[PDB]
């Protein structure tokens, strides 16, 4: 999930944007 | 700013800034 | 802190702080 | 919606908590 991908590993724009509505 | 470790309130802030008027869903699981 | 005008990033921050591990959905419409 | 209830008018805990998952 998001904390895994973006906090304990490095985040990216593509992944952030997957959480937009 | 998005290509780094983003945890806690920094993550929510990154999503706010990126998703704009869309909004977003935050599930830290 | 929640019984006030909360706009922009302050609103998202209020929701982060209140919903904790649940997370939340933000749709500013 | 949320901006209406909590930004242009005064927010409350009950309303914030309606947006939690």
């Amino acid at each position: 999930g998001i904390v895994e991908q973006c906090c304990t590993s490095i985040c990216s724009l593509y992944q952030l944007e997957n959480y937009c509505n | 700013f998005v290509n780094q470790h983003l945890c806690g309130s920094h993550l929510v802030e990154a999503l706010y800034l990126v998703c704009g008027e869309r909004g977003f869903f935050y599930t830290p699981k």
